[PDB]
């Protein structure tokens, strides 16, 4: 049972390309990839669901996972929210 | 009002709303672009908004910013009602049957939405399956046992008076 | 006399034509797909066959499975409950047969009661729609009868773009 | 002058789609599936082109293949002869690329010519009807011509649902 | 309470439309196509109608017309039959009437049980395909419940044309 | 070997020889095109020469001349076989059913063709009537009672039952 | 210079094809019936034609149209919503023209705008399905175009048979 | 209108219906057949056949229409005619 | 042959005028056409009718030629009035 | 049962120009119009079938008709086969 | 090769085919199940069910391959397991 | 990279003999094409092999890129002889 939760800085939110490598990195892992963002979550697996959750700047997300990578794969998640400056 | 998201994608199948489920990257999306053409109706894209409508109904849509949207890889995103017209999506639709596509391996099921028994089939993906085909099929199939007919109790029936009779 | 074999047969644009291959590979669910294009079933996994003639050969279904598909997955169901009477057949000579085999990277005949019943062989390979090939087999079997076979006629094209290229 | 192209040029919905990709990824039997569906088929296995305008280019079958479908395993197939003249076409300018390229763990174009056609690439997947995912290629592609494009429109959408006061 | 009308009841897109119309307009040949294209036949000549609310309206066939069609010159046929399940239907709630006029040179609404359903009718003239306006009245129908209304949105830019004309 | 020449479309339906007989100016020609577009095959039309096979089978063919036309008024003469492929026409076939279409007025049938009696059916050509579809559904309920479903037989029988019991 | 022209032109297998005749023939609800086996509606009622080479005609429908049939009965209807952008087309060459005459007790050719524009006239009678004439009318059109012409051929078989020596 | 007490001995079936019909249909005007509150198009066979008219039942033949009469008469003498009731 | 008009309906010719004009026409042999602006349609289809989005003000020439030619016109001129749409 | 033979002397036979106008004028008549050439014999009113037997010159066909228009239709159509010379 | 003698009261039907192909279909070689002359693929169940084998029948088991014995061992040990015969 | 061979079998390279080159090279990762003329095919697809139409003393060139790109055209050209092919 690994969680992580964030911060978004992004002044431009979690579009399409911000939304595009969080599931990029999210997908090398066979563990299960869940986002959670005020009260609903999707599968961070597929792009139309992170998508339509239209996180914002200074949104509160939490992204979790289950598994063997589990940590592997928040370890990666968190990675890629500091490389490309998507928030905390 | 209680609401949850859950992944797959929704479409009306010869009047019955069906859930497909299955793991990202089975091809639900492309499974359901091939249903539309047939004639069927899309409800929900990746993301069905649903929520408990009583003791034993459950029923589902898509959040607005997808309403009518299909994402395909390799083709990106595509707008079924721009693409097909009206006939082609839904509002929304109570959820009837679930199927599963688990992605084949060598080595009466239900499934719980909201405190709520909703039949579910698993189907094998696996080289040359038409999974729309299939699908379809289990939709009509399950119809059909409602209207009375039931293929399986059928033969199980007949197969016992079979067996009773090779018995000598 | 009468034998059975394993595999399916179908009523495609006339012909008798008879899918075999491993089982797994998919033959039901093909079968499944034809009926819906229009042909008709006569026989899902178990095919009784007889010899007529001494160069005709006949399928049916045991009674107990008359009408049935058995697909992975959804379990038994009825074509003739949900397709109707359009979709089955009680009998047909066997004229085709096309073999499913499993592609793997590393004319023709099959004998039934000492009767040569031409045979093709398909790969199953990711990408390929079994049923729409079938069903072309079907169709290309019969224009060659009708007189069209683009093999032949194709390879009489070559030659003489050959002996020409020769200058 | 010619250049000989290795694919399948197909003409859906009046598009000339030029399918591409590694021998064995099965672009003849899609092409078959095609011309069934009521698409036109210009050429299979070889598509000789040739530039023409400083943005157009044609392509066609030479013709000892025209008219021609190879199969594995049932041979060579007469498509004019199984479906009619509805399902041929001496030629047509290419518009897009659909490249089919076996599934491995925006905006692309190839130049055939030296010149940029747009391209796609689609995965090879078990449980993918090939055939129904090319024809909507090129049904996306004409409508974004007429003026819809569903992308665009979405990632608008999605802008103005992000901005997020709350 | 329960009464019986003259048409044909089938379910298009998942509408109940009522076809009525003097004997002899050929109110079953059109319902026969209508299944052919994939729609269902709740009842044929004789609808069985009783009202559930005080919005909505139900229809079935006598158990003794169930799944039959009288078609002139072939005489009864049993689409369920011919056509498998996906052909017929135990009943359902009507939602349009389209009355099939004889044309001749020389909104809108009924009702059934003091419930307004709406009605259009349609001229038999030569040459007209039925079935597709039909088929089409039921689908323009469900696309207006969907907020899209064809002569609405017209008559307004109808209007701005007009308005704009005026120079 | 004795044929004689009759006029009219012989189309193959569902596998069952239907011979279409009727005035000219009804439209034989018009619906065999719809029918081979809607699947079926044609054999001869206008002139369909048929030749007694034995004491219960007629056999009709198109001559020579005539093979794969058909004679549309206003289009002229079309080559289905050139138009639609070899899935469109057939050598010959046994003639099973005979559909006269006769021109409606206001105001077990068999017919004999060599010493052979075909059964047939007329139906009435009448504004809004798709004569394709009637044709097509007749062999096919032609075709349905021979697999033992004879609707009408079962519909009488039903009937008597009901009447019975209403006597009280 | 644009001129209204009183038909239906919808495009029929990429031939545009202009269907005239008197109103009341039914010139809409088969337009409606050859969009739903796939054509593309361009104009409806009016069409509005102008010249461009010396063997081209254009046309298309007034803005205010666009999208739009009347059918007797049913009212407007927009096909484009009803089914998408594969039913509709901005515009098209004429190439054929197909008028619907009320049946009554060749080469051919009717000038639009000064151009000769090739034109058959087929019988609305009891019975017949004027969408799937018209449909084959351009797609025998269309042969012809491809080299095909059954009429050409059978009249020359007719000939090499009529040639009895006997 | 006018009613008639039906006295054929296999009821109103398959035949019956048909000669019935066959006579209603010759008239511009509108007929109808009831049976036990139910009222269908006699013009129109399946409707007939499914009341299911038995020996000593009680039906009621109404017509609309200039043809009123005309049409009457001839089911009167249809059901006489064809020995069905009276 | 032919009638002028000039509109006087405040709301133009638009759809239930022109459903009455059409309406009219149609019931005629002779072939009629309405004329604005110097684009002409036939007043027996309405859709054409109501695309000339005809105004108040506007001058349109109604035209018909057949055996009623006549009674065509005089048929329509009198909708004109009856239906306050013109003069 | 009214009856008459002819003897073509078109020396192009009866192709089809000369087989629609000999259609054109059995049309126009309620009699059944037949055609009779080498044993074979055609509806005269559907010009397929009188191509199809493909009369030629020196040919020695019979044209027969029933009904009302009987002999009325046998007159006019001998006056067509006199009008465009196709023989006797 | 091994055949066996059906005990089961049911016969092989519904359940006990499923587990007999269920086991069968494990193994890499071919295995065939006869009854009465006819013989069906007993990785295939709809041919097993079919045979409706009974109470008292005299079943034979052929396998071909590499999994040959793996393959009776199993059927074997499912025929037992299952109660079905032995 | 390359290899060349002059076609010394009679009766050119047809149907047969193309399955049997195209056969070979289809069993390798690298790409691998034929040239005759100036125009270039791919040798695993045989459809493009037989559209040249190659015949007796033609000059072929067949290349291949790919890890196996050696074994590849050594393959090839063994079937070459090995088929009475050319050299
Ligand atoms: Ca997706
Ligand atoms: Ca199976
Ligand atoms: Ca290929
Ligand atoms: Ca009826
Ligand atoms: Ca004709
Ligand atoms: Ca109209």
């Amino acid at each position: 049972m690994a969680q992580k939760t964030f911060k978004v800085t992004a002044d431009s939110g979690i579009h399409a390309r911000p939304a595009t490598v969080l599931v990029q990195t999210a997908s090398k892992y066979d563990a299960d990839v869940n986002l959670e963002y005020n009260g609903k979550t999707v599968n961070l697996k597929s792009i139309m669901g992170v998508m339509s959750l239209g996180i914002a700047k200074g949104a509160e997300i939490t992204i979790s996972a289950s598994g063997a990578d589990e940590n592997d794969a928040l370890n990666a998640l968190e990675e890629t929210m500091k490389s490309e400056r998507l928030g905390e | 009002a209680e609401r949850r998201s859950m992944h797959g994608v929704l479409v009306d199948i010869y009047g019955l709303g069906v859930l497909i489920t299955g793991d990202s990257g089975v091809g639900k999306s492309e499974t359901a672009l091939e249903l539309v053409q047939r004639g069927h109706r899309l409800i929900a894209d990746d993301r069905v908004d649903v929520y408990q409508q009583d003791e034993q109904t459950i029923v589902g849509a898509a959040p607005p910013i997808l309403s009518h949207l299909l994402e395909i890889r390799g083709l990106g995103i595509i707008d079924v009602m721009n693409l097909f017209g009206a006939g082609a999506v839904r509002e929304d639709t109570t959820i009837s049957l679930i199927v599963h596509l688990e992605n084949w391996t060598p080595d009466e099921q239900t499934q719980l939405i909201f405190d709520v028994p909703v039949p579910k089939i698993t189907v094998p993906v696996k080289v040359g399956r038409n999974l729309a085909i299939i699908i379809e099929v289990a939709a009509m199939n399950f119809r059909a046992k409602s209207m009375g007919y039931d293929a399986t109790k059928t033969f199980e029936k007949n197969l016992n008076h079979l067996i009773e009779h090779n018995e000598e």
